C-alpha cells in the first residue's frame, strides 16, 4: 500500500542556535 | 570559421528538429533555441548572421545549405494573484508575455523550470495581452478594478467564491440632456 | 478677441522589465553559480523596475480619472452657435476618438525591445522574444479608455458647466454659462448677450485654426517626442553594452565555455559579470531619476485638469495667455493636450 | 578614402604601401596579371598572379623578371567597355584579394559611382610586398588604402548600398557620431581636439 | 529530495512550523515575501524557462583522416631562418595522439585548453616546422625577444 | 554582509586567522569592493527617496498656508466641494488635514431666461438668474434656491 | 545573527551560555560658537551612556 507524508520528516539543519526568526535553507528534505 | 568548415573532430551528426526547443551544435557553434525556416538571402561566402548584441540569429546548414532562424526558448516572469491568506488559499498565476499553448504543452510535458509538485492547469486558461492567465474564470460583467492585471483586464474574488477576471468599468453611466431654456438649482445642502 | 491656446504635458513613460539572469548569464549554469556569490542583486533590481512600472499607471489614473460619471456625448453638437464637433467623437467614424485626437496621434512618431504588441480581437497577437531579456509591458488603461474619459469631460463641460467638479452635475444653457464666465473675468453679461454671434464666430475660427496648425507639420508636440526618444536611447545603450568584453578574451559566454577549461573560464566569466552588473545598475539609476521628473509633470497635469477644466481660475498665466474662460482636454500619446 | 587622388596610366614599378585599389577600363582584356616582389630580382621571393585565357595560376618563387629561370618555389595554385576593380591587402602573412566588376561605357576616365567588392581568395604566403607591376599583353588606375573608420548601410536584402567616410568632413563625423544619414537643425558635440 | 524549506523558530529556539517551498505557487509566494500570511494583491515571484527537448548535431561531410604522422614523423626538417608552411584541410582530426603521449617536451596552447580541442571545428589548420637551439624554445611565444 | 563576493568566506576574522598576509589581502580586497558597492547603492536610493519626501513636505506646507490660515478658491485643492475651513492634526512622520466643505443637494428644474423686457428696455440680473415656478418670474442665487 | 555574526557562545569548560555585545562606539560632534567669537567647544558623543 501507499500513504502520504503529511508534513513529516523535518530535522535540525546544523548545530547553531536560532531564535524567533524565519530561516531559509536548501538541503535534502522529505 | 573564416570559410566553410573542413577540419572537424570525430562527432556523430543527427537529424534536425524544427519548431521545438533543442540544444544545437552547428560546426562548433553551440546553443539552445528553436529553429525555423528563414527567408534571408545569404551570399555564398556568408555562413551565419549576427545581431547588434553579438548574438547569432541565422545559420546555414552544413549539409544542405539551408538558412535557418534561431529564436530563444520562451522565458518570462511569473506573477501570483491572491485574495489574501485570511480570505482563501486559492491563487491564480500569470505567465507574462507568452503564448498559452507554449506553456500548456510545456506543463503537460513536464518541461517548465518552476515545477510545482501539486499543481493543476485545469480548464481555466485565458489569453491576455499581459500574458497567459491560469486559475481565473472569465466573466462578462464589469466592476471597478480590484487587482490590476493589465491592458484593461482586472481580477477579483467574487461569487461559493472563486477568482474572476473581467474588463474594468470606467464609472457609473448617466445621461443629462442639454435643453436651451431650463436650469437646475439646488434646494438644500 | 477670443483666442485658443495649446499646452502639451507628458504624463507617463514606458514600463520596462529585464530578466537579470538572461541578460547577464543567458542559459549558462556556471555563470549562474558565479552570480549567486553577489547576494540579492537581481531581486532588488526587479523590485525597483516594478515600482516604476506601478507608478506610471498611478500617474495616468490621477490625471484622467477625475469624473465619477460617464456622461454620454450629445447627438447635437451645436450649442448656441458654438460648434463642438471637432473636439467630440464622430458616430459615423471607425475610430472612437476626436478629429484633433486623431491628428495628435498621427503627429507623434514611435526595434529589439523584446515587447509583444498586436490585436487580440482579430487573433493578430504575436509574442516574439529576444536573447537580451528586455521587455516592455502594456499600460493598464487602454487608449480607448482615455479617449472615453476625455469625451466625458468635454460632454460634462458642454452640458453641465462647472458644477460637477464640486458636486452633482447641474444643467444650464451654454450661453448663460458663458455669460457667468464673462462675469467671472470682470465683464458684464450684456457684453456677451449683445455680441453672442460675433463671439461664437471667433470661437469657431480659432478651433479651425488649431487643427490647421496641427496639420502643417509643426513641432509643438516635441515634449512628447523627447520622452519617447529618451527611452529608446537608454535602452539601446543597454543592448550595445552586451558587445563589450571588459578585458575578457571575448564578449560571448559560449565561446569562453567551449574553448577553455574551467579555471581560466571562471576568471573570464567574472570579468564579464562585473561589467554587465555595472551596466544594468547604471540603467536602473537613470530610470529612477527620469521617473521622478515624469511624476512631477503628471502632478502638474492633474492640478491643471482640476483647476482649469472643472472650474475657472484667477491665477495669472496658469492656463492660457489672457483672462481664462474655459479649457478642454484631449488625449495624446503618453500625455495630455489642453486647449 | 572618399574623393581621394588616384594615378591613371594610359609599366613602371609601382610601390605597394599598405594595399592598393586597382582599376582597369578594358575592351580587349589587355591588363591580365600582376607580380608582387620586393626587390624584383632573383635574390628575393616574388609571387605572380596571372591568368592565361582559361586558367588562373599563382606561383611564389625566386624569379628572373623581364621588362620592355625559376627556382626555390614555395607556393603554387592553379584554378579553372567594362571596368574591373580589385583590392589587394597584405597582413599577418596573408594576401587578401577582393574583386568587383561594373559596366561603364567610355569617357577616358574613372567614372563617378558606388560599387561593392566581394572576397575571392586569401593566400598564406609570408613575404613583404613593397612593389608591384602590371602584366600587359585602355587604361588602369591606382589608389592607396589607409586605416579609416567607415559607416556602412545594409539594406533589407543584405547588400551594402551606401556608406560614409567618418574622416572627410565635420558633417560626416557628425553622421557617424549620431549614426544617421539625416540630421536635424541644432548644435552637436562630436569629439575633442588636441 | 533536494529542496528548499523555510523554517520558523520560536522565541525558545525550536522549530515549530515550516513551509516546503516548491509545493505550490502560494508556497513560493510565502518564500518570496518571507512570511506566513499574505495580503491581497499581485506579486512577482520568479522567472519561467522552457527546458530543451532534443539535440541537433550538424557537421560537414568529411570522411578522410589527415596526416599528423607525416608532419611529425618526418625525416627532413628545415632551418629556423627558412621555415615551411603546410596546410591541413578536409579531414577528421583526433588530437588525442598529441596529449596522450609523453613524447613532447613542450606542449603549450594559446587561446584554447587542450582537451577542448576535440569537440570544436575549424576552417583549416596551418603547420610550421623547424629545428631550433635548446634554449631558444622559450622565444617561440607571443611577445618575446631574442634573435629568433 | 553575508555574501563573500568571490572570496573564501564572508567573515574577515576567519580569513585573517587561517591565511597568510598576501593571500589574505587579496581576499579582503574582494570583500571590500562588494561592501563599497552595497553602501554606494544604499546612499543613492536614499537621496532619490529624500527628494520625493521633500516635494511632499512642500505641498503640505502650502496646504497649511492656504487652507488652515485662509479660505481658498482653487478647485479641489482642499477637499471635494466648496471649501469653508480646515483643521490640522499631527500623525507619525506626517500631517492629516480635515477639510470642511459645503455640498449642494436636492436640485430642481426651472424655466429660465437671459433677460426680461419691461417697456422697450432690457433688464439683466445683478446676482443670480431669472427663474419661473409655474406662475411668476423670480430671481435667485445659483447655489441655493431662495426666490426674490 | 542574520548577518552571520555570532551573538552567543557556550563555555568549553563550564558549559555556560554567554552573550557577546559590541564595545561601545559612535559619532563625535563638535559644537563651536565660531572662531572669531571664542575658542571653547562642546563635544557630543552620540548615543552613549
Ligand atoms: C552531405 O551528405 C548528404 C548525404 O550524405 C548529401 O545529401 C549532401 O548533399 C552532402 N553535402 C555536401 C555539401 O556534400
Ligand atoms: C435639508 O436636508 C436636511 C438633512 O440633510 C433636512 O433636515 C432638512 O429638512 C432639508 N431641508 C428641506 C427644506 O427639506
Ligand atoms: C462644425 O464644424 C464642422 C467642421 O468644421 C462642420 O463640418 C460643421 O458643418 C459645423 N457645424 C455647423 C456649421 O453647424
Ligand atoms: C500561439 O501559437 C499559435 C500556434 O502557433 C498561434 O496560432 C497563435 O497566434 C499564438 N499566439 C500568440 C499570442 O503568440
Ligand atoms: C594628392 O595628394 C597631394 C598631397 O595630399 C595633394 O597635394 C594633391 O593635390 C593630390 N592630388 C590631386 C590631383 O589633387
Ligand atoms: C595555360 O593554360 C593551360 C590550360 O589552358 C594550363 O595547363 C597552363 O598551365 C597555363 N600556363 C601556365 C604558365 O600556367
Ligand atoms: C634556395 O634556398 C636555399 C635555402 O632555402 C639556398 O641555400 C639556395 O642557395 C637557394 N637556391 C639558389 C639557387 O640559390
Ligand atoms: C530584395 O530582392 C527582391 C528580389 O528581386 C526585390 O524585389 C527587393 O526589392 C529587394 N530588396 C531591396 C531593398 O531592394
Ligand atoms: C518557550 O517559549 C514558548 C512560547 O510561549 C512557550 O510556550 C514555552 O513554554 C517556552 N519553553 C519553556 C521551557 O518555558
Ligand atoms: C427635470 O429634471 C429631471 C431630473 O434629471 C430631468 O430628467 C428632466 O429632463 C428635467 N426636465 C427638463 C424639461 O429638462
Ligand atoms: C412659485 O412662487 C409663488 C409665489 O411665492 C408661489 O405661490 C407658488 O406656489 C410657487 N410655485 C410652486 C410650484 O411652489
Ligand atoms: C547610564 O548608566 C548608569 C549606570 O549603568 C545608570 O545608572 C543610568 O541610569 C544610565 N543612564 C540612562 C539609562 O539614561
Amino acid at each position: 500500500t501507499q500513504h502520504t507524508s503529511s508534513m513529516r520528516g523535518v530535522y535540525y539543519p546544523d548545530e547553531i542556535f536560532r531564535s524567533d526568526t524565519l530561516y531559509l535553507t536548501q538541503d535534502l528534505f522529505l | 570559421l573564416n570559410a566553410p568548415a573542413t577540419v572537424c573532430g570525430p562527432k556523430l551528426s543527427t537529424d534536425l528538429i524544427k519548431n521545438q526547443c533543442v540544444n544545437f551544435n552547428f560546426n562548433g557553434l553551440t546553443g539552445t533555441g528553436v529553429l525555423t525556416p528563414s527567408s534571408k538571402r545569404f551570399q555564398p561566402f556568408q555562413q551565419f548572421g549576427r545581431d547588434v548584441s553579438d548574438f547569432t540569429d541565422s545559420v546555414r546548414d552544413p549539409k544542405t545549405s539551408e538558412i535557418l532562424d534561431i529564436s530563444p526558448c520562451s522565458f518570462g516572469g511569473v506573477s501570483v494573484i491572491t485574495p489574501g491568506t485570511n480570505a482563501s488559499s486559492e491563487v491564480a498565476v500569470l505567465y507574462q508575455d507568452v503564448n498559452c499553448t507554449d506553456v500548456s504543452t510545456a506543463i503537460h510535458a513536464d518541461q517548465l523550470t518552476p515545477a510545482w509538485r501539486i499543481y493543476s492547469t485545469g480548464n481555466n486558461v485565458f489569453q491576455t495581452q499581459a500574458g497567459c492567465l491560469i486559475g481565473a474564470e472569465h466573466v462578462d460583467t464589469s466592476y471597478e478594478c480590484d487587482i490590476p492585471i493589465g491592458a484593461g483586464i482586472c481580477a477579483s474574488y467574487h461569487t461559493q467564491k472563486s477568482i474572476v477576471a473581467y474588463t474594468m468599468s470606467l464609472g457609473a453611466d448617466s445621461s443629462i440632456a442639454y435643453s436651451n431654456n431650463t436650469i437646475a438649482i439646488p434646494t438644500n445642502f | 478677441s477670443i483666442s485658443i491656446t495649446t499646452e502639451v504635458m507628458p504624463v507617463s513613460m514606458a514600463k520596462t522589465s529585464v530578466d537579470c539572469n538572461m541578460y547577464i548569464c543567458g542559459d549558462s549554469t556556471e555563470c549562474a553559480n558565479l552570480l549567486l556569490q553577489y547576494g540579492s542583486f537581481c531581486t532588488q533590481l526587479n523590485r525597483a523596475l516594478s515600482g516604476i512600472a506601478a507608478e506610471q499607471d498611478r500617474n495616468t489614473r490621477e490625471v484622467f480619472a477625475q469624473v465619477k460619471q460617464m456622461y454620454k456625448t450629445p447627438t447635437l453638437k451645436y450649442f448656441g452657435g458654438f460648434n463642438f464637433s471637432q473636439i467630440l467623437p464622430d458616430p459615423l467614424k471607425p475610430t472612437k476618438r476626436s478629429f484633433i485626437e486623431d491628428l495628435l496621434f498621427n503627429k507623434v512618431t514611435l526595434k529589439q525591445y523584446g515587447e509583444c504588441l498586436g490585436d487580440i480581437n482579430a487573433r493578430d497577437l504575436i509574442c516574439a522574444q529576444k536573447f537580451n531579456g528586455l521587455t516592455v509591458l502594456p499600460p493598464l488603461l487602454t487608449d480607448d479608455m482615455i479617449a472615453a474619459y476625455t469625451a466625458a469631460l468635454v460632454s460634462g463641460t458642454a452640458t453641465a458647466g462647472w458644477t460637477f467638479g464640486a458636486g452633482a452635475a447641474l444643467q444650464i444653457p451654454f450661453a448663460m454659462q458663458m455669460a457667468y464666465r464673462f462675469n467671472g473675468i470682470g465683464v458684464t453679461q450684456n457684453v456677451l448677450y449683445e455680441n453672442q454671434k460675433q463671439i461664437a464666430n471667433q470661437f469657431n475660427k480659432a478651433i479651425s485654426q488649431i487643427q490647421e496648425s496641427l496639420t502643417t507639420t509643426s513641432t509643438a508636440l516635441g515634449k512628447l517626442q523627447d520622452v519617447v526618444n529618451q527611452n529608446a536611447q537608454a535602452l539601446n545603450t543597454l543592448v550595445k553594452q552586451l558587445s563589450s568584453n571588459f578585458g575578457a578574451i571575448s564578449s560571448v559566454l559560449n565561446d569562453i565555455l567551449s574553448r577553455l577549461c574551467k579555471v581560466e573560464a571562471e576568471v573570464q566569466i567574472d570579468r564579464l559579470i562585473t561589467g554587465r552588473l555595472q551596466s544594468l545598475q547604471t540603467y536602473v539609476t537613470q530610470q529612477l531619476i527620469r521617473a521622478a521628473e515624469i511624476r512631477a509633470s503628471a502632478n502638474l497635469a492633474a492640478t491643471k485638469m482640476s483647476e482649469c477644466v472643472l472650474g475657472q481660475s484667477k491665477r495669472v498665466d496658469f492656463c492660457g495667455k489672457g483672462y481664462h474662460l474655459m479649457s478642454f482636454p484631449q488625449a495624446a500619446p503618453h500625455g495630455v493636450v489642453f486647449l | 578614402p572618399f574623393y581621394s587622388n588616384v594615378t591613371g596610366f594610359h609599366n613602371p614599378v609601382i610601390p605597394f604601401k599598405d594595399g592598393i585599389y586597382f582599376a582597369a577600363t578594358e575592351k580587349s582584356n589587355v591588363v591580365r596579371g600582376w607580380v608582387f616582389g620586393s626587390t624584383m630580382n632573383n635574390k628575393s621571393q616574388s609571387v605572380i598572379i596571372i591568368n592565361n585565357s582559361t586558367n588562373v595560376v599563382i606561383r611564389a618563387c625566386n624569379f628572373e623578371l623581364c621588362d620592355n629561370n625559376a627556382f626555390n618555389c614555395t607556393f603554387e595554385y592553379i584554378s579553372d567597355k567594362h571596368l574591373r576593380e580589385f583590392v589587394f591587402k597584405n597582413k599577418d602573412g596573408f594576401l587578401y584579394v577582393y574583386k568587383g566588376y561594373q559596366p561603364i561605357d567610355v569617357v577616358r576616365d574613372l567614372p563617378s559611382g558606388f560599387n561593392t567588392l566581394k572576397p575571392i581568395f586569401k593566400l598564406p604566403l609570408g613575404i613583404n610586398i613593397t612593389n608591384f607591376r602590371a602584366i600587359l599583353t585602355a587604361a588602369y588606375f591606382v589608389g592607396y588604402l589607409k586605416p579609416t573608420t567607415f559607416m556602412l548601410k545594409y539594406d533589407e536584402n543584405g547588400t551594402i548600398t551606401d556608406a560614409v567616410d567618418c574622416s572627410q568632413n565635420p558633417l560626416a563625423e557628425l553622421k557617424c557620431s549620431v549614426k544617421s544619414f539625416e540630421i536635424d537643425k541644432g548644435i552637436y558635440q562630436t569629439s575633442n581636439f588636441r | 529530495k533536494p529542496t528548499t524549506f523555510m523554517l520558523k523558530y520560536d522565541e525558545n529556539g525550536t522549530i515549530t512550523d515550516a513551509v516546503d517551498c516548491s509545493q505550490n505557487p502560494l508556497a513560493e509566494l510565502k518564500c518570496s515575501v518571507k512570511s506566513f500570511e499574505i495580503d491581497k494583491g499581485i506579486y512577482q515571484t520568479s522567472n519561467f524557462r522552457v527546458v530543451p527537448s532534443g539535440d541537433v548535431v550538424r557537421f560537414p561531410n568529411i570522411t578522410n583522416l589527415c596526416p599528423f604522422g607525416e608532419v611529425f614523423n618526418a625525416t627532413k626538417f628545415p632551418s629556423v631562418y627558412a621555415w615551411e608552411r603546410k596546410k591541413i584541410s578536409n579531414c577528421v582530426a583526433d588530437y588525442s595522439v598529441l596529449y596522450n603521449s609523453t613524447f613532447f617536451s613542450t606542449f603549450k596552447c594559446y587561446g584554447v585548453c587542450a582537451t577542448k580541442l576535440n569537440d570544436l571545428c575549424f576552417s583549416n589548420v596551418y603547420a610550421d616546422s623547424f629545428v631550433v637551439k635548446g634554449d631558444d624554445v622559450r622565444q617561440i611565444a607571443p611577445g618575446q625577444t631574442g634573435v629568433i | 554582509l553575508s555574501s563573500n563576493f568571490g572570496a573564501i568566506s564572508s567573515v574577515l576574522n576567519d580569513i585573517l586567522s587561517r591565511l597568510c598576509k598576501v593571500e589574505a589581502e587579496v581576499q579582503i580586497d574582494r570583500l571590500i569592493t562588494g561592501r563599497l558597492q552595497s553602501l554606494q547603492t544604499y546612499v543613492t536610493q536614499q537621496l532619490i527617496r529624500a527628494a520625493e519626501i521633500r516635494a511632499s513636505a512642500n505641498l503640505a506646507a502650502t496646504k497649511m498656508s492656504e487652507c488652515v490660515l485662509g479660505q481658498s478658491k482653487r478647485v479641489d485643492f482642499c477637499g471635494k466641494g466648496y471649501h469653508l475651513m480646515s483643521f490640522p492634526q499631527a500623525a507619525p512622520h506626517g500631517v492629516v488635514f480635515l477639510h470642511v466643505t459645503y455640498v449642494p443637494s436636492q436640485e430642481r428644474n426651472f424655466t429660465t431666461a437671459p433677460a426680461i423686457c419691461h417697456e422697450g428696455k432690457a433688464y439683466f440680473p445683478r446676482e443670480g438668474v431669472f427663474v419661473f415656478n409655474g406662475t411668476s418670474w423670480f430671481i435667485t442665487q445659483r447655489n441655493f434656491f431662495s426666490p426674490q
